[PDB]
């Protein structure tokens, strides 16, 4: 198991004419593996879909996934904007 | 965070948590402990803080 | 790290202190020649801080 | 021997209907010294239910179902007697008191602290009592050794900072931070006391050199010059 690997490649041509979207050094960085994508980084280890109770085939299409990001209200937000000014 | 702290003698949980972290590393030489803070604190003045 | 763990029997942390009040100073000397000697100069002072 | 946790590992198994603990004259009466009656609030009541779910199936194999419902008919008993009391109790209530904010302010510090057992207080050699010191220390080194490393936060703050899908704020480690500086400080305890002993047997070692009041001593002075008597030659 080694650690300081490169892990960081650029090639000599420069084609930076239309790339302005990606990971520029200021040239393009391109690894040597993939990337990944991660939702939301807060999960709710409550609702009880998936903690299981042991009491009581059922589908159930929920909206969105914010409901296992907690989300506050927007009142609060709206009164801390008042406590802003 | 790597922008500069308020003024000294404040010890937030950045400066408390790394100055641990390099008499972990080294245990002795606080020239090398005090620039792993940050090199904002003196040499003279972590001893006192971690005493 | 090198560092014991806190549950180590040595933990006293005060053993060889001898602080410098409780030293002990070089006093006055007294000397014995035999049982009928009753003219001798009896002790002796060098270095002494007492009487 | 663990008769509780026999249900839990039978439970977490997914197979507490194969084996069941084998409640018999010889293994279910001697694990369990009738139920122990357990203190917890549902850790420990779910798993009796499912326990009793389970084993209707089968209905003569097993001859504790009947300790298991008359402890039911316990608990049952007294949820009624908790209700009536409850009752009574709100029925019971004084019209005016008048309840101070002093000592209620008093008395919510101290109950907050009682909680997670440390030390708060009243406003109303010898090695045997350092081993108990350190097992109050080793107590909290295997406590914060059982925190998981996955531990995020969300202040009332953050409201401010319209954070998105990814966004990333700024406070999430407010916690794990403070949760690691305790950790390493009850490590480095040996390792400061090594600085501490290299200090003080080092200011402390002389005492009469910087301190002005111990070196303006007739006793002091008169021994720090007589000590210094280089000896007499002869002839």
């Amino acid at each position: 198991i080694m650690i300081d690997a490169a892990s960081s490649f650029v090639l000599p041509i420069s084609i930076t004419k239309n790339v302005d979207v990606l990971q520029r050094t200021d040239e393009i960085l391109w690894f040597r593996g993939p990337s990944v994508i991660v939702n939301e980084r807060i999960i709710n280890s409550g609702d009880p879909h998936l903690s299981l109770p042991l009491n009581r085939n059922e589908k159930e299409s929920l909206p969105g996934p914010f409901v296992l990001g907690l989300r506050p209200s927007a009142k609060f937000t709206a009164h801390r904007l008042s406590m802003l000014r | 965070e790597n922008n500069g702290n308020s003024v000294k003698k404040n010890w937030s949980d950045q400066e408390m948590l790394l100055l641990l972290e390099g008499i972990e590393m080294y245990e002795d030489q606080w020239e090398k402990i005090a620039d792993h803070v940050g090199g904002h604190k003196r040499v003279e003045d972590c001893i006192e803080k971690f005493l | 790290s090198n560092i014991p763990d806190p549950t180590l029997p040595p933990t006293e942390m005060m053993t060889r202190f001898l602080h410098p009040n409780w030293y002990a100073l070089p006093t006055t000397v007294w000397l014995k020649y035999g049982n009928y000697n009753s003219w001798a100069p009896s002790f002796n002072e060098n270095g002494t801080v007492v009487d | 021997l663990q008769e509780q946790s026999e249900l839990m590992s039978t439970v977490m198994n997914n197979t507490p209907t194969t084996v069941a603990a084998l409640a018999a004259v010889a293994a279910a009466s001697e694990t369990n010294g009738t139920i122990p009656k357990p203190r917890s609030s549902a850790q420990l009541e779910q798993l009796l239910y499912r326990y009793r779910a389970i084993q209707n199936h089968p209905k003569e194999n097993k001859l504790e179902i009947k300790a298991i419902e008359d402890t039911f008919r316990n608990i049952s008993r007294d949820q009624d007697i908790y209700e009536t009391k409850l009752d009574t109790l709100r029925k019971s209530i004084d019209k005016g008191f008048q309840y101070d904010e002093d000592l209620l302010n008093k008395h919510l510090v101290a109950l907050q602290l009682l909680e997670k057992d440390t030390d708060v207080p009243d406003y109303f050699g010898d090695p045997d009592t350092e081993i108990r010191i350190s097992a109050r220390i080793s107590n909290r080194i295997n406590e914060l050794e059982r925190l998981p490393a996955n531990l995020g936060t969300y202040s009332l703050d953050d409201c401010l900072e319209f954070i998105t899908k990814d966004d990333l704020s700024s406070r999430m480690d407010t916690f794990k931070i403070k949760a690691l500086v305790e950790l390493k400080s009850l490590k480095l305890l040996t390792k400061q006391k090594s600085i501490r002993q290299k200090l003080i047997n080092n200011v402390a070692s002389q005492a009469h050199h910087n301190i002005p009041y111990l070196r303006d001593s007739p006793f002091t002075a008169a021994a720090q010059r007589s000590v210094q008597i280089r000896s007499k030659v002869i002839v």
